[PDB]
């Protein structure tokens, strides 16, 4: 899923 | 530089996502935490020496929110910090199972927490709220706040001094700060093509980063220079774990494989396929033994071997 997605700025 | 060609599985705790796996101050216990809202503490020797059917945590502490990161205290053996998806940074006593401190100032998820080795009452966190917060276990309010432009994915103390932190940012850079003068970083390390998901020190002057550009990178924080780029693993999306020691880097990947690099060589020395993404890794200090965990909740103890 999305819970460990590293955010992009 | 190296005589290893493989990773041997010496123990496995069968499985969901483990966000963090970390050894205590003496490498005697380790803890896991992630989306299941439970910090579990295991005895390392028991895991290595006993059959899989007899595996069981020695402590379980339920939490209010999903966990992103753990950091054991380096002086108080039984204290461990967690950062959670509500932004709360909690220090726990694994003997009593109680929270000792609950730091609630972040306004969005906190992705990392780190206890300082040399001033062990100090801990640092970073968050999607774009703030770095430094905390002292003797005080309820944060002691230092750094307002940054972009999301903070990782913060780590230098191992030789509590005055320096590496900050890995969604802006693709590592911002290296002297906490005694936060008006500007000491240096901003550029080169990654995507967010910096982890920062870990091999030594006082050697800093490693992981990024969702499928690279690890090594940097010199004495002279402020890039040193080396490591390639071979797949990491374009998730926090997949980074752990370093005096000579080696290990990281996860989105192919469910753990990779090991020697710091002097750009391509992997070896890898191990679980079987999903690897989600957490931790060397047992400078030894060839490592803890690993994946998004299914499987934990393995691996050892580098000839």
């Amino acid at each position: 899923e999305e819970i460990r997605r590293v955010p992009e700025f | 530089f190296t005589r290893y060609s493989r990773l041997r599985v010496i123990a496995e705790i069968r499985h969901n996502i483990v966000s963090s796996i970390e050894f205590d101050r003496d490498d005697e216990l380790f803890a896991t935490a992630g989306v299941s809202r439970c910090i579990k503490v295991f005895d390392f020797s028991s895991v290595v020496n006993e059959p899989a059917d007899m595996q069981c945590p020695i402590v379980e502490m339920s939490t209010r929110s999903k966990l992103s990161c753990l950091s054991w205290n380096k002086h108080e053996k039984n204290h461990i910090a967690s950062s959670d998806y509500e932004g709360i940074v909690t220090v726990w006593d694994v003997t009593t199972r109680q929270s000792l401190m609950e730091y609630e100032e972040h306004e969005k998820r906190a992705w990392s927490v780190d206890f300082s080795r040399t001033e062990p009452s100090m801990l640092v966190s970073g968050s999607d709220d774009c703030k770095v917060k430094v905390w002292c276990t003797r005080q309820e309010a944060s002691v230092i706040n750094i307002d940054m432009k972009a999301n903070i994915c990782c913060v780590k103390y230098n191992p030789g001094s509590s005055n320096y932190i590496a900050v890995g940012s969604a802006d693709h850079h590592i911002h290296y700060y002297d906490l005694r003068n936060i008006s500007q970083p000491l240096h901003v390390f550029s080169g990654h093509k995507k967010a910096v998901s982890y920062v870990k020190f091999l030594s006082n002057n050697e800093l490693a980063s992981a990024s969702t550009d499928s690279t690890l990178r090594l940097w010199d924080v004495k002279d402020n220079l890039p040193v080396r780029t490591f390639r071979g693993h797949t990491n374009e999306k998730n926090f997949v774990g980074l752990t370093v020691n005096s000579e080696y880097l290990a990281c996860g990947s989105e192919t469910n494989e753990v990779y090991v690099y020697h710091k002097e060589i750009t391509r992997p020395v070896t890898s191990h396929r679980f079987g999903y993404f690897i989600s957490a890794v931790c060397w047992k200090s400078d030894s060839p033994t490592m803890l690993t965990a994946n998004s299914q909740g499987t934990i393995k103890v691996l050892v580098l071997a000839a």
